[PDB]
C-alpha cells in the first residue's frame, strides 16, 4: 500500500521467467492476464536477446472468466507443446492468477502431457524475483536432476547465473577459465546453459559452485542432501576473494591451487603513484548482498576507500549484509525505497557512491561521482564487450569502472579551476 | 481473424506515460500490484529518475485480502501525496488487474475522495488495466472520464481532443487560425489550464485515430464527429483541415490558398524520404491502433506496398474516411493471434515490420527489418512539419548487410 | 444477542483457521495430556523413523521448550526468538539458523509459545509451517511428526491436526488422561470434519497397559497401540539430557526400542485407520 | 460485524469484546496445574469467604470435574453447567433458574466440558466468562474466583486473569512448576492492565525433599506459604465426592483448614501479595530440567 515510485525488483515470475530463458528446451506458460505480456521486452531489449523467450501467456480477459480462464489455459499449454516442442515444460501464475480460482497445477495434470511438468507456487504479494529465480530452479532440480554416478574426473556445478543477471555471461566465462586453469571441468552451468540433460546431470558433479547466491543457494542446499554434493561458500569477486575462492576449491576437489596471476594488474595499479588521492575517499555501497559485500572488502582493503555507508535490497541477505556491517562498524540500510537511501546518501555526502542505477542517477542530482556495481541496470551497462565482474581480469575491470567516474570529475573540477 | 490464442500487448497503464506529459496537473495513483509498477517503470526508463507523476502503490497481501481498508488507504495515500505535491490538482485513480479481479469500486471511491477534498483539488478515475482495455484504451478512458465534468458550453467552437505534443498543438491552433474561422479549445488542455467547456454546441473532428470512448463522450455531451481522414502525411492534415473547412463553411479557395507553403514545404519533406521506401512490402501488427492510417498515408504518398494491417480494435464509424482512403490492397484484421500473424509474416517476408518492441529483435534475427510502434506515439508525426519525419521514421536504410 | 455480541462465535465459525493444507510428507501428530507421555515418545518414534531410513523433522509446538530438546540435547532457539530477532520478516531467515538437527539426523523445530496474555498458540504454529515451507525442508524430508499439547484442543491448538494426517495419542491409567483421551478424539473428529485427520491410535504413558485403557478403547471404538511400561528404565530427567533412543543401550533400552520401532512401523504402514466415537461423559465409569 | 481483525489485521487474537478488566464482583483468581494441580483451591477458598459472608462467583473453567464440582457436589447435576448450548442456555434463561447455587454463600459454577472445539480460547472461554454475567450471576454475588491451569497462561484464553484483580497462586514442586508459576506471573502482569490480577502465593506441594524448587520459587521473589505438605493431601474420594469444607477436615500434616482460615484472615480480599516476577530459563533451569 505504500507508494513505490522505482522498485529495485520485479515480481517472482520475472525471476521465474530469467532462469526459464536462462536455460533452453523449457518453455514458461504465465496465467498471465492480456498486457501483462510486457515482461519478454526487458529480455529481447535490455538484455538484447535474438530470440524469443521460451515463454507463453493466455491472456485473459474480462471475458474470459472462471471456465474460460481454465480452458484458454488448456489451449495454450497443449499449441505450446505442439508448436515450440519444449524438452521440459512447467506452469507459472502471475499476480492475478492466484487471486482467481485457477488452479495451474490441476490445469497441469489435467493436460497429462509427456514431458514432465512442475507446478510453481509463486507468492506473488510475499516475496520478489530474485526468490522466484531460486524457487524455479530448485523445483526443478527436484522435478529432473536425480542423483547419480560421480564423473571419472572431478567435476563441478556453477549455480546462479540467470539471465538478466549483473555480467553473468562474463563471470561464466572467467570462472570456468579459471576451473580449467586448475583443469577441474564444469559439468553443467546452470541456470545461464543449462538443459534437461544439464539438468540431468547435475548430480554428477563432486561439488557444486555457487557463483550467485540468490538464484542457487537453495538448490545447492537440496544437492547438499538430496545428492550429497558440496557447495563453495566464498564468492570470488576481488582478488583477495579469488584466492579464498581458489583455495577452498582446491580442498573440495583436492587438486593443487594452481592460481594464475600473470594477467592481473589491480594491485599494482592501486598501489601506483597515481593512486594515492584515493585513500580516505568515502564510499557508499547499495545493491545486490555478495556484490556489496565484495565491494565493500574490495574498497577498504585494496582501493584505500572508507566504507561509509552500506547497504542491500536483498532482504532475504540481510544477515549476511548486516553482519559486514558490523565488520566495518556501520549501519546497514535495508529499505527497498529510493528515497530513504536518497537521504541516506544526503547526511552522510560520500565522495563516490556506488550501487544500481537508482544511486547512479541520484548521484548525477547530487553532483556526486557515481557507478554501477549491482543488477537493476539500463540498458548499456550491459556492454558487448566482455566485462567480468569477477576473477583477476574482474579485480582490474572493478577497479578502472570506479576510477571512471572518480577522474572524470577530478580533470573536470582542474578545468573549471584553471578556467577562472 | 479474432484468435484469441496468444496475444502480446501492453496495458493501458502505458498510456500514462506519455498521458501525463500533457496535463502537467496530472498526478496518478495506480492500485496495482508489483507486476504492473514493474511495467510502469520500465517502460518509463528514465523517467523514473526525474519524479514523475505516476504513484504505483503496490497492493499488498494486507490490503488485497480485505476491500474497505484499501479504500481507507486510497484516502490516507491521496492527503500524503497532494501533501508531497501541493501543485498538483487532478487526480487519477487508474484501474490495474488486482483492482478488478478484487472489484474494487474506484468510482464511489474517487468520488468520495473529491467530496471531502474540495473544489480546488478534483480527482476522477477511470480503469486501464489490461482485462478490459489495452494499450490506447487507457488515454480515451482517462479522457471521457473527465469529459462529465467539463460543463456545458453554448456556443459554436471548433474542437481539438487527443493527447498530442506541445508543439504540434500550437501549430494546429496557427493552421486553423490561418483558416480564420473556427476557436479552438482544448481538452487535454495544458496541466487544465483552462478548463474547456464542452457542450452540445461545439462540433468535434479527431486527430488520434485511437479515441473510441472519445466519441461516446462527446456523444453524451451532443457533439458529433464530422468524417475527417487523421492527419497523418502531408494529404492526410490537408483533407483534415479540408474537412474543419467544410464544416465551419470555409471557402474552398481561401483554405486552398491560405495553405499553400506550409503544404509545399510538407511534401518536400515527404519526397526527400519518399524515394526510400518505393516498391516494399510492410507488415502491420496490433499495437495502438494508430496502424491503419499509417497504411494510408505510406502506401499512397510514400509509394509503400501494404500486405496486411493487423489491429486490435476496428472503430469502423470513424475509422471510415481512413478506409476509404485506404487501397484495397492490405488486409484489414482485428486482433489476430501472435502466432498466426507471424506465420504470415514468414511468409509474406515483410521488407519492413510494424510491431511491439517485445516483437522487435526476434523479427531482427530471423532478417526482417522491424519499426517498433511503441516509438511513433512519443515522437512527434502528427502534422505538416512531421509530414517527412513520419516518412523519415519509417526510411531505416540501414543496410549494414 | 449479549453471546453474539459483536464477534462472539464469529472468529471461531466464519474464518476458524487459515487451511494452508500442503503436506507432502507423512505427518502424524502425538498428543498427549502431559504427565502421560507425549514429546519423550514422539522423540523415540523420530529415532526410531531416523533408524528405518525415513527423515523426520519435528515441530516442539509445546510453550515450554522440550519436547524436541532432547533429541538435540542443548535447549533450542525456538522460532519465535529469531523472529523477533528479525523484524518479523520471514525471510532473512535460513536453515539450520532455527531449524537444529539431532541425533541421527533428526531434524527439530521448537515453537516458541506465544506471548504470556496475548496471541495465540494456532498463530504461532502457523507462522512455522508458514517458515518451514518458505525454506521447503518439507520437500526433502519424508515424515513430519508434531509435538502439540493435547490438553487443551481449541481451535488454535487444533492447527497442527489440520495438517497431521494421523492423529497419535498417549494416555495413562489416571483418570484425568481417561477425560483427556476422550476430548481428544471428540476434537481430533471434528478436525477430521474440515478436510481431514485421521485416528492413528492410543499408547499407554508406560504407567500399566492394556489395565483399563484397552476397554475404554473398545467402549469408544477407539485402538489401544501397544507400549510398555519403562518408568524408572527411562529417567525421568532424560536421562542425562540425552533420551533413551538416542545416546544409551540396555536389556530395558533395546526392548522399549524395540516398541518404538513397532510403533514406527505401524505408523508408516498406518493404513484403516479406526473411526471411533467420544463416549458420553455420564457413561464413564468414574470413581 | 468484524470480519477482519477477528483473525486479521496482523492476526490479532483478542477476545473481540473490547476490554473486559472489570471485575466480576473483586474476582479472586486461583491458579492450577489441570484438576491433578489442585484446582480444589478456587472451591475451598470460595467455601471460605462464604463461610465467613461474602458469596462468591468461583469460576473452575476445568473440563474435568476437580476445581467446582466438589463445591457442588455431584458433577453437573442438571447438566446445565457444561455451558454449551445452541440457545447459550440448556435450560430456562432465569438467572435462579440457570445451574446450581452452589453449596455455600449464594451461587457459584465453574465451566464444564465444551464440545465448542473449533475456535480460539479468546472465545472458548472467552465466552465461557459472561453467562454468569449473561443472567448477572457476578452482581448476585458478592465476591469472585475466576479459577485457572498451568495450561492457561494465553489472552484471550486468559480471560480470567482479565478479568480477576486479588489471585492466589497453586503449583507444584518440579521443572514443569518453575516453568508454570513464572509463565502465570507474566500472564498477570500481562493482565495487569486488565486490573492487575495479584500474585499473592502459591500453595505448592514439595514431594519428599524438593527445597531446591522451593528456593527458586525464593528467587522470583514468590512465597512459599503451605510448605509443610508432602505428597499427602486430604481424601482424594472424599474430596471428589464434596470439598474439603463440605467433607470431613482431614489435614495431613500441619492445620490444613486452620491454615485456610489463616490465609483467609487477610485473604478475604486476598494475601499480601509478594510481588514476584517472571524468571528465565537460564536461571530457572533445575540443574537438568527433566
Ligand atoms: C514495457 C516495454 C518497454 C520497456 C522495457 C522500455 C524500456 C526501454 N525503452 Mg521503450 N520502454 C518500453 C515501452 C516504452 N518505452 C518508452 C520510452 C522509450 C523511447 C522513446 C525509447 C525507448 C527505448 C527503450 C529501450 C532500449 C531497448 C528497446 O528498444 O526497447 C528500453 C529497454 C529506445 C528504443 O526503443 O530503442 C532505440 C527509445 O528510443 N523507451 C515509451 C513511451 C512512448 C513506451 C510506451
Ligand atoms: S490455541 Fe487457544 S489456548 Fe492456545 S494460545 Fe491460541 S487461543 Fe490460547
Ligand atoms: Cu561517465
Ligand atoms: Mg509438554
Ligand atoms: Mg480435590
Amino acid at each position: 500500500m505504500k507508494l513505490t515510485l522505482w522498485t529495485y525488483e520485479g515480481p517472482p515470475h520475472v525471476g521465474a521467467m530469467r532462469v526459464a530463458t536462462g536455460m533452453t528446451g523449457m518453455h514458461y506458460v504465465l496465467h498471465a492476464p492480456q498486457g501483462d505480456t510486457y515482461a519478454d521486452l526487458l529480455f529481447t531489449m535490455i538484455e538484447r536477446r535474438g530470440k524469443r523467450p521460451p515463454v507463453s501467456y493466455t491472456t485473459f480477459q474480462a471475458r474470459d472468466l472462471g471456465s474460460d480462464t481454465a480452458e484458454l489455459f488448456q489451449s495454450a499449454c497443449r499449441d505450446a507443446y505442439e508448436r515450440f516442442q519444449p524438452q521440459a515444460i512447467m506452469v507459472g501464475s502471475s499476480c492475478t492468477a492466484e487471486l482467481i480460482q485457477d488452479d495451474t497445477g490441476g490445469l497441469a495434470d489435467a493436460l497429462s502431457l509427456p514431458v514432465p511438468v512442475v507446478h510453481l507456487e509463486l507468492p506473488s504479494y510475499q516475496r520478489k524475483e530474485n526468490f522466484g529465480a531460486d524457487e524455479s530452479f530448485l523445483q526443478i532440480c527436484r522435478k529432473l536432476a536425480r542423483p547419480m554416478e560421480r564423473t571419472e574426473k572431478v567435476s563441478c556445478n556453477l549455480l546462479g547465473p540467470t539471465a538478466l543477471g549483473f555480467r553473468h555471461r562474463d563471470d561464466i566465462l572467467e570462472v570456468t577459465r579459471l576451473l580449467e586453469g586448475m583443469g577441474i571441468a564444469v559439468n553443467a552451468v546452470a541456470p545461464m546453459g543449462a538443459s534437461p540433460a544439464d539438468i540431468a546431470r547435475l548430480g554428477a558433479a563432486h561439488f557444486n559452485v555457487l557463483l550467485y547466491p540468490e538464484t542457487g543457494e537453495s538448490a545447492a542446499r537440496w544437492a547438499e542432501k538430496t545428492l550429497k554434493q558440496p557447495y563453495t561458500k566464498t564468492v570470488p569477486i576481488g582478488v583477495g576473494a579469488t584466492r579464498d575462492f581458489v583455495a577452498e576449491v582446491a580442498a573440495l576437489a583436492g587438486v593443487a591451487p594452481v592460481a594464475d596471476d600473470s594477467r592481473l594488474r589491480q594491485p599494482w595499479w592501486s598501489a601506483s603513484v597515481d593512486s594515492t588521492y584515493l585513500t580516505g575517499k568515502r564510499v557508499f555501497l547499495f545493491g545486490d548482498a555478495t556484490h556489496v559485500i565484495a565491494a565493500a572488502r574490495v574498497a577498504r582493503d585494496e582501493m584505500g576507500f572508507e566504507v561509509v555507508g552500506m547497504g542491500c535490497y536483498n532482504r532475504e541477505f540481510a544477515r549476511p549484509m548486516r553482519a559486514a556491517a558490523k565488520g566495518y562498524g556501520l549501519e546497514a540500510l535495508v529499505t527497498d525505497d529510493y528515497l530513504e537511501v536518497e537521504e541516506a546518501i544526503q547526511a552522510l555526502a560520500p565522495e563516490l557512491i556506488l550501487g544500481t542505477q537508482m544511486e547512479r542517477h541520484i548521484a548525477k542530482r547530487l553532483g556526486i561521482p557515481c557507478a554501477v556495481i549491482s543488477a537493476p541496470v539500463h540498458v548499456q551497462d550491459f556492454p558487448a564487450r566482455y566485462s567480468p565482474q569477477m576473477g583477476f581480469e574482474g579485480a582490474n575491470v572493478l577497479f578502472d569502472t570506479w576510477i571512471h567516474p572518480l577522474t572524470m570529475g577530478l580533470e573536470e573540477h582542474l578545468l573549471t579551476m584553471f578556467r577562472e | 481473424l479474432k484468435e484469441r490464442g496468444q496475444r502480446e500487448v501492453f496495458c493501458g497503464l502505458t498510456g500514462i506515460i506519455w498521458l501525463h506529459r500533457k496535463m502537467q496537473d496530472a498526478f496518478f495513483l495506480v492500485v496495482g500490484s508489483r507486476t504492473c509498477a514493474h511495467l510502469l517503470q520500465s517502460a518509463a526508463g528514465v523517467m523514473i529518475f526525474a519524479e514523475p507523476r505516476f504513484g504505483t502503490a503496490v497492493l499488498e497481501e494486507k490490503d488485497l485480502a480485505g476491500l474497505a481498508d484499501a479504500n481507507a488507504e486510497l484516502d490516507r495515500e491521496v492527503d500524503r501525496l497532494l501533501a508531497r505535491r501541493p501543485d498538483i490538482r487532478q487526480l487519477f485513480l487508474v484501474g490495474s488487474c488486482p483492482s478488478e479481479v478484487i472489484k474494487l469500486d474506484l468510482h464511489r471511491a474517487a468520488e468520495r475522495l473529491s467530496a471531502h477534498h474540495g473544489p480546488a483539488v478534483r480527482v476522477y478515475n477511470f480503469s486501464g488495466s489490461g482485462i478490459e482495455t489495452t494499450f490506447t484504451q487507457g488515454e480515451d478512458a482517462c479522457l471521457a472520464s473527465i469529459v462529465p465534468t467539463l460543463p456545458a458550453t453554448e456556443a459554436r467552437e471548433l474542437l481539438l481532443v487527443g493527447a498530442l505534443p506541445d508543439v504540434v498543438e500550437d501549430q494546429a491552433v496557427s493552421l486553423l487560425t490561418q483558416l480564420g474561422i473556427g476557436p479552438v479549445r482544448c481538452l487535454p488542455a495544458h496541466h487544465a489550464a483552462e478548463a474547456p467547456g464542452v457542450g452540445p454546441n461545439t462540433v468535434f473532428a479527431l486527430v488520434q485515430p485511437f479515441l473510441g470512448d472519445t466519441h461516446g463522450a462527446l456523444t453524451r455531451r451532443g457533439a458529433r464527429h464530422i468524417a475527417a481522414p487523421f492527419p497523418f502525411g502531408e494529404e492526410g492534415t490537408t483533407l483534415w483541415l479540408k474537412a474543419i473547412a467544410d464544416e465551419f463553411g470555409v471557402s474552398a479557395e481561401t483554405f486552398e490558398a491560405v495553405t499553400a507553403a506550409p503544404r509545399a514545404r510538407a511534401r518536400k519533406a515527404v519526397a526527400a524520404a519518399s524515394e526510400g521506401l518505393r516498391g516494399k512490402s510492410v507488415f502491420f501488427l496490433p499495437d495502438s491502433q494508430l496502424e491503419p492510417s499509417l497504411a494510408r498515408f505510406l502506401t499512397r504518398e510514400c509509394g509503400m506496398s501494404a500486405v496486411e494491417v493487423g489491429t486490435p480494435f476496428l472503430h469502423r464509424g470513424i475509422l471510415g474516411p481512413d478506409l476509404d482512403l485506404l487501397a484495397e490492397g492490405p488486409v484489414l484484421s482485428e486482433g489476430q493471434d501472435v502466432e498466426r500473424q507471424l506465420d504470415r509474416v514468414r511468409a509474406a517476408r515483410p521488407d519492413l515490420t510494424v510491431c511491439g518492441l517485445g516483437l522487435a529483435n526476434p523479427l531482427e534475427a530471423e532478417g526482417f527489418t522491424t519499426k517498433w510502434a511503441i516509438e511513433l506515439v512519443f515522437t512527434p508525426v502528427h502534422f505538416y512539419e512531421q509530414a517527412g519525419d513520419l516518412a523519415g521514421l519509417f526510411s531505416r536504410p540501414v543496410r549494414r548487410r | 444477542t449479549i453471546p453474539t455480541g459483536a464477534d462472539g462465535e464469529g472468529s471461531v465459525q466464519v474464518h476458524l483457521d487459515e487451511a494452508d493444507k500442503i503436506t507432502g510428507a507423512k505427518v502424524f501428530a502425538v498428543y498427549g495430556k502431559g504427565g502421560i507421555g507425549k514429546s519423550t515418545t514422539s522423540s523415540n518414534l523420530s529415532a526410531a523413523f531416523s533408524i528405518l531410513g525415513k527423515r523426520v523433522l519435528q515441530i516442539g509446538c509445546d510453550p515450554k521448550h522440550d519436547s524436541t530438546f532432547t533429541l538435540t540435547g542443548s535447549l533450542v532457539p525456538t522460532v519465535i526468538d529469531v523472529l523477533k530477532d528479525v523484524d518479523f520478516h520471514p525471510e532473512e531467515l535460513r536453515p539450520e539458523d532455527f531449524v537444529f538437527e539431532g541425533f541421527n539426523g533428526v531434524m527439530c523445530v521448537e515453537a516458541g509459545g506465544p506471548p504470556a496474555g496475548t496471541g495465540c498458540g494456532g498463530y504461532v504454529v502457523g507462522q512455522t509451517v508458514k517458515l518451514l515451507k518458505q525454506h521447503h525442508l518439507l520437500d526433502d524430508t519424508d515424515v513430519v511428526i508434531f509435538d502439540v499439547l493435547g490438553d487443551v484442543v481449541c481451535g488454535g491448538f487444533a492447527a497442527p491436526l489440520q495438517h497431521a494426517d494421523q492423529a497419535v495419542v498417549v494416555t495413562a491409567n489416571d483418570f484425568d488422561s481417561i477425560y483427556a483421551m476422550n476430548r481428544i478424539i471428540a476434537a481430533v473428529q471434528a478436525k477430521s470434519k474440515n478436510y481431514k485427520v485421521r485416528l492413528a491410535g492410543c499408547v499407554a504413558n508406560r504407567s500399566r497397559a492394556t489395565d483399563e485403557v484397552d476397554r475404554f478403547c473398545k467402549e469408544t471404538n477407539f485402538r489401544r497401540l501397544a507400549h510398555m511400561p519403562d518408568l524408572d528404565a527411562i529417567r525421568r530427567s532424560r536421562l542425562k539430557k540425552k533420551t533413551l533412543f538416542e545416546m544409551d543401550e540396555d536389556q530395558d533400552v533395546l526392548a522399549a526400542r524395540a516398541e518404538y520401532i513397532r510403533l514406527a512401523e505401524s505408523l508408516w504402514r498406518g493404513l484403516d485407520p479406526i473411526d471411533p466415537h467420544s463416549l458420553p461423559d455420564r457413561e464413564i465409569f468414574e470413581l
